[PDB]
RNA sequence: UUGACAUUAUUGUCAGGUGGGGAGUAAAGUUACCACAGGGAUAAUGGCUUGUGGCAGUCAAGCGUUCAGCGACAUUGCUCGGCUCUUCCUAUCAUACCGAAGCAGAAUUCGGUAA
């Protein structure tokens, strides 16, 4: 009941992570440039 | 390019040495002069936590100075650091 | 006057005026150039596990070059190995040596420390204490803590406690009646020719909270014990000679005892018609330029009461 | 923070039954300097009795190390032994080995044990008991299970590896 | 367990620190080193290629709602080698010609045609 739907979300949660991780990014960049 | 048995922790990703630099070019916004000062510690590498831990030298990095600077250029396609104090 | 000379010692080294005109007290015209000149790298050999003797050879085998340190002690020598890693000796400054030479501790008594980081003082009582008894350590900083657990199993002290708290509440949490350690809480330093920052990063608030801070470290070290040694890294008066003398006012039961060797200079005479000196002519001082040691002072008292 | 239970000693001293046989009651009966078992979070140290008795009178927050530290205690129950631990087991060591001193540089990098070195290691030794090294000095530099038997080391290719190396000096490098 | 108090040495009281041991109103998360195993898809000229850098500032063809931003060229601060016969390219060492250079002659340097 897991891991079916660990390999069904595995592209989705790679995308996920890979969106928040360059959102962090930008994120730091911007703040570190608004000053 | 990355700055720097010290090593405890990491697994094979070693570093060659020719891709350490300690020195690194600083330049005051407010002041027309410029000082070649050896780099003291990375502050927060972006794009990766274990960036910071390793003491990458990729551009936006912060980093303190002998007397806060961050980095501007890319050290890896240049062979040289450039920072602008914050 | 002509104040040119005291501009060439601005000029060239770079000095606040504020602080060099503290070292110009009826000395001599070039002294604070003098101290400027030193502005040496000394081992301690372990005596715990091999004598100075063997260490005064083994080393030798790679072509390092060993001298004797001064006349104090020959537990020192002066010039990553496994050796380095063995415990069979620290990286300590002759300067590092006095407080312990004036703290001559006694097999079986426990040792009370409130600022001994580095953990070299520690570890050399530990060491003349040959692993008897107890010694206890303390510091502020949370961080160097590691630096001394890290150097008291190196060395195998195996008679050392650690403990992190404001050396103020020290009296109230044991108090043992035995001696006690108080080492550098100086602001206007001595080695600042090693410690750059100083030269520039300096302010009349620093002289007036870090020295009324130790002012009262001291009186919290003698309701802690029963021999009261003080010392700091510093020739400025405001770090000693002054702040003891509140310590001596406030408390009769502490007496001024012999400081420790021949070794050292002392108070001056007086200053004609403008100001003059206290009682604490017993005291000893140390200079970077006319000795090795660094910048330096120590003072020992006993506790009568 | 607080004495050791009966129950842990067990598991301590079967932790140490591998570098040190049940020679190891020889570490405690001695008398004449009384010692006692504490932990801190999880962390245990080996303490005289008198001076941990007045070590009491600090906070447990504060405390941050007590005599000689030896080992800590994992999140699932287990004992692991730190090289601080070495500076003790040197007067029980029941096995031990030696690396030469033109290669122990990468025994203090944290690298295993090579057939390389030969010698005379002590007899009897079994396949994965743990072992002591020293370099020409009798000084410890660390600990780490064993490879191979007395016999299969000495008649194996010097590539082979003899011990695993799993703790060393080189720690305080840091 | 530290300090004070009183008794032919010594035993009790007080004060203070500590105190998942006991009395009454311990474990779960965290971790981008997470390491060992489980599993998801990659990674095997779009005319590519070359002689003049990086970060910082003025100088500014013109665009920025009028032009809220950007920005060429010089300028400034430190800074697996090594064998063999043949064919072919020019980004040519020599032979041929020409121009420039304090080219007195000699010799020399660069550039252009030139395989």
């Amino acid at each position: 009941r897991r891991q079916r739907q660990l390999k069904k979300f595995g592209k989705q949660v790679q995308n996920a992570t890979l969106q928040k991780r360059q959102l962090e990014k930008r994120e730091t960049l911007e703040k570190i440039k608004s000053l | 390019h990355t700055f720097v048995r010290r090593p405890v922790k990491m697994e094979r990703i070693i570093r060659p040495s020719a891709l350490r630099q300690k020195k690194a070019n600083v330049t005051h916004p407010e002041l027309g002069v410029t000082v070649f000062l050896p780099i003291l510690a990375v502050k927060k590498n972006p794009q990766s936590p274990m960036y910071t831990q390793l003491g990458v030298l990729t551009k936006g990095t912060i980093i303190e100075v002998n007397v806060y600077a961050q980095v501007t250029n890319e050290p890896d396609r240049d062979g040289c650091v450039n920072a602008v104090l914050l | 006057y002509v104040d040119r000379l005291l501009k060439d010692i601005c000029e060239y080294f770079g000095y606040t005026p504020f602080l060099a005109e503290k070292l110009f007290n009826l000395f001599s015209p070039a002294e604070a150039m003098e101290f400027f000149e030193a502005n040496p790298i000394t081992i301690r050999t372990n005596t715990l596990k091999t004598r100075r003797r063997d260490l005064a050879q083994t080393l030798v085998n790679r072509g390092v070059n060993l001298q004797p340190i001064g006349s104090w002690t020959k537990v020192g020598l002066q010039i990553a190995t496994p050796e380095y890693l063995a415990g069979h000796y620290i990286l300590q400054a002759a300067s590092s040596f006095l407080p312990v030479i004036a703290l001559d501790p006694h097999e079986n008594e426990r040792i009370l420390d409130m600022a001994a980081a580095p953990g070299g003082k520690t570890t050399y009582i530990s060491a003349m204490m040959k692993n008897t008894g107890c010694v206890f350590a303390n510091d502020a900083n949370k961080s160097r803590t590691k630096s001394l657990i890290a150097n008291i199993h190196r060395l195998g002290c195996t008679n050392t406690i650690v403990c992190n708290y404001d050396a103020r509440e020290f009296p109230k949490v044991i108090g043992g009646f035995d001696r006690i350690l108080l080492d550098a809480p100086c602001s206007g330093t001595g080695v600042i020719g090693k410690d750059q920052s100083v030269k520039v990063s300096r302010t009349e608030k620093d002289f007036i909270q870090i020295p009324h801070l130790q002012k009262q470290l001291l009186l919290s070290a003698i309701d802690s014990v029963g021999v009261i040694v003080y010392s700091t890294c510093s020739v400025a008066v405001e770090e000693d000679e002054a702040v003891i003398d509140y310590a001596l006012r406030k408390r009769p039961n502490v007496k001024l005892v012999d400081t420790g060797l021949a070794i050292g200079k002392e108070a001056f005479t007086s200053y004609r018609g403008k100001k003059f000196h206290p009682s604490v002519k017993l005291a000893r001082r140390y200079y970077p330029h006319t000795y090795n040691v660094d910048g330096f002072f120590v003072a020992k008292f006993q506790k009568i009461g | 923070m607080r004495q050791l239970t009966e129950e842990e000693t067990k598991v301590v001293f079967e932790k140490l039954a591998g570098y040190i046989g049940r020679n190891i009651s020889f570490l405690v009966d001695n008398k004449e300097l009384p010692h006692v078992f504490r932990l801190q979070k999880d962390r245990v140290y080996y303490v005289p009795d008198h001076v941990a008795k007045l070590a009491t009178s600090v906070a447990r927050p504060n405390l941050m190390s007590l005599g000689i530290c030896l080992g800590k205690f994992t999140k699932t129950g287990k004992f692991r032994l730190h090289i601080t631990s070495l500076t003790v087991l040197a007067k029980h060591a029941k096995y031990k080995i030696w690396i030469k001193p033109n290669g122990e540089m990468p025994f203090l990098y944290g690298n295993h044990v090579l057939k390389a070195h030969v010698g005379k290691m002590s007899d009897d030794i079994p396949e994965h008991a743990g072992v002591i090294v020293f370099a020409m000095n009798d000084v410890p530099l660390g600990f780490g299970v064993s490879a191979k038997s007395t016999s299969e080391s000495r008649n194996m290719q010097p590539t082979g590896i003899v011990a695993f190396r799993q703790a060393d000096i080189g720690e305080y490098l840091r």
